[PDB]
């Protein structure tokens, strides 16, 4: 048959929250979680916000594991945690399973001891003051790798990347697993870290917000006529995949069914947007699914070129037929490698507890807004499907579609 | 705190075991669990606290509480 | 039914070779690529050799479209341009057709590129000398995302990370996208840069060979007792694959088709592999497969301890029936998030040419090595079935199995 | 004055429409990425400083030359 997946545990460490309890409280007041960086200033930047994790994380986790962690893979290690229990799995019924796989990206690793190497190195101790670690803390599978070993993952166990879509084609391939039949339990996420030395170079391309920088909690304003650049943010988040009949015999609780997933490209520009691509995307996911889109968590970055580019598509999808619309980027930043997971952690949130959480710092709708439903205060709403888009850098899109059994 | 303390000190936070496990006979792979990564940066915690130089060739001598004592003190 | 997959084009850029014409040359001569590096030795490191891509690159790439590129991604778009041809597909055939993705990825990105920007952060002249070319140098994406555009990708477009398996995984995702009937043609792939800012990293473990610096052709030495070490190396390679009837339909040449694809992770120790975790991947690959193996290309990379765990791991799957052994990076090195899907192409090279290609530098063969067929001469043979294993830090493998079509 | 080569091998033509109402965008297809490439790549031929907030009034060909005459 097709095999069906369902998501049956969620985990999430954000700027919002450190649990998924945190989250949905943050959510529905709509508070923000950007805050002012002194390390931004002190590097010679000139965007002083970010979506930073308000958690100390000395001591966490084991030393013998920890050695190899930078913070991508610390913040999904903690999110896996919390998915593991949430999901109810105990240790005998995912640890060295060949059934249970792992598939955790990050943005790009990790700049700062990519640059911590090259400053030991050249200085005057030589290797000696390199350390054998840096290699682990540094790949582009430091999330994976990291994580596999700790949990007795059995399974698959890849890292993927793409930009800003890089969890949201994590989740895709997890179910991909699932439906060609190769494991029953996937976990699906990632991690991004925050430093100046990866936040710097965004703001030499001039796209970080450098105009709110005395008040931070406006300075991620989507869709709003006044928006400047979008937030840099962190964290990290880790869904449970699972085979349907799997999670129905063990009684497992089932959030949702991810009844489609697109992923298409534009093979156009490197930096702007077509549009054709995102429609593709889109109607990809929708393909299958009878019952109408109810809630959408766009993109939405907050810059003055892209946010009106994924407007145009969804006008093109749905026409008339306009779902409820709500960037929570405005909230939370922009977390890059881990925006997928975790925008698909709030919307799940919001599918689980009946509401629709407000598109905030909207005080003048953009003109090319007009039409569409964008929510602005949080509304209780019993919904059935939702829907989160995901681009990346490269012209590289990714769409969830998630429904109530 | 004496050069013996300090050094068994730098191997307790190195390998993550309790000051008391940390005896003078205690080898770091069989009895303090340590693999072969945590040798290479324990000689290097070492080498960064007393500000000495230890060559590749005596770091590999260096196997147990001992060892460690006795080379920080006679240098 | 379920969908069959295909290889019908590739294209290389390694260290024994710059096209499928030179390696195959390098392949059954038996010649190494090491070479002795300077820059390893002004940096202050202790090895100083490395297989380095003798290739000019200076004018073979648009000024539009490299001015986004750094190294791994220069010689992935160069092997994805030779493997195009090697299809024998135009334009008006791959270009904006969502029946064609993508999926080529990167051991880590680009450490150069990334501490160019940050020395130049923190310079006297600040924000404005970083320069606005540094994010898509130095993201882990970079491979994919600067090859979709000039090739104007439309269907899946993403890049896999797994260590020395990366490219591995690439491919087997590939297979993926054409088994679920999502995708026609994925071009599958990868590429990895040399420099001492990424090569320093792994002189600090102690990974890497120092003992013989001054003889460098015979330093990345597997399966001799004499190992200390593997010898670092870059390159790219991209091969297409793609839809059986697809392919048969436009009359296209196959080299060979994927029959089998292991995934597994060891979940044990994550520096040192445990076995376990190969004997699974290498059943899985070879589940359905009535023809027996051939050859096998061995990850093998002459390290002092990894190299007779895979021994044994190829005993237990293959007990009395072993196949043909020859490990390729004794004369490459090792390419890293390249190594997968360089060491397919020398797979299907042999697989075409039919000899099998040798392991050199083998002087005194090391214990439990005896009793397996360590290919120690090129020897001509028609093969039929082949397999290549990759492995990577974290206990994850990654195995491809590839067939004639008869 | 050697600002046409760089210029031509900055946005990859054949230095052929290099009048003083040549705009970069609409008349040379340069990125809003190369814009501040080419800014850049005139420091590297001149140690010369350049603000901010004065570049992005900045997108006229004749300018650059003349600015290196003068400097
Ligand atoms: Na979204
Ligand atoms: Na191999």
């Amino acid at each position: 048959v097709s095999k069906r997946a369902v998501i049956t545990g969620l985990g999430i460490v954000s700027s919002i929250g450190n649990n998924q309890q945190e989250v949905l409280a943050s959510l529905r007041e709509g508070r923000s979680g950007i805050t002012f960086s002194q390390e931004l200033k002190d590097s010679g930047m000139r965007s002083h916000v970010w979506g930073n994790v308000k958690l100390d994380t000395t001591g966490l986790i084991d030393r013998k594991v920890v050695r190899f962690m930078s913070d991508a893979s610390i913040y999904a290690f903690l999110s896996m945690e919390q998915a593991i229990a949430d999901a109810g799995l105990s240790p005998e019924a995912y640890q060295n399973n060949p059934r249970v796989g792992l598939i955790a990206g990050s943005g790009g690793g990790s700049p700062r001891f990519q640059v911590f190497g090259a400053d030991a190195m050249r200085g005057p101790r030589g290797l000696k003051a390199v350390g054998p670690y840096v290699v682990t803390k540094a790949m582009a599978s430091g999330v994976s790798a990291c994580l596999a070993t700790p949990f007795k993952i059995h399974g698959v166990n890849y890292s993927i990347s793409s930009a800003c879509a890089t969890s949201a084609h994590c989740i895709g391939n997890a179910v991909e697993q699932i439906q060609l039949g190769k494991q029953d339990i996937v976990f699906a996420g990632g991690g991004e870290e925050l430093c100046w030395e990866m936040a710097c170079e965004f703001d030499a391309m001039g796209a970080l917000s450098t105009k709110y920088n005395d008040t931070p909690e406006k300075a991620s304003r989507t869709y709003d006529a006044h928006r400047d650049g979008f937030v840099i943010a962190g964290g990290g988040g880790m869904v449970v995949v699972e085979e349907l009949e799997h999670a129905l015999a063990r009684g497992a609780h089932i959030y949702a069914e991810i009844v489609g997933y697109g992923a298409t490209s534009d093979g156009a520009d490197m930096v702007a947007p077509s549009g054709e691509g995102a429609v593709r995307c889109m109607k990809m996911a929708m393909h299958g699914v009878d019952t109408p889109i109810d809630y959408l968590n766009s993109h939405g970055t907050s810059t003055p070129v892209g946010d009106v580019k994924e407007l145009a598509a969804i006008r093109e999808v749905f026409g008339d037929k306009s779902p409820a619309i709500s960037a929570t980027k405005a909230m939370t930043g922009h977390s890059l490698g881990a925006a997928g997971v975790q925008e698909a952690i709030y919307s799940l949130l919001m599918l689980e507890h009946g509401f629709i959480a407000p598109s905030i710092n909207i005080e003048e709708l953009d003109e090319q807004a007009a039409g569409l439903n964008i929510v602005t205060e949080t509304t209780d709403r019993e919904l059935t499907t939702v829907m989160s888009n995901s681009f990346g850098f490269g012209g590289t899109n990714a769409t969830l579609v998630m429904r109530k059994l | 705190s004496t050069i013996e303390e300090r050094v068994k000190k730098i191997i307790g936070e190195q390998l993550g075991v309790k000051q008391e496990e940390v005896t003078n006979n205690a080898s770091f792979v069989e009895d303090l669990g340590a693999d072969s990564l945590d040798t290479v940066e324990l000689v290097m915690a070492l080498e960064e606290e007393f500000d000495t130089e230890i060559p590749d060739e005596e770091a590999e001598k260096i196997t147990t509480v001992q060892a460690a004592i006795d080379y920080i003190n006679g240098h």
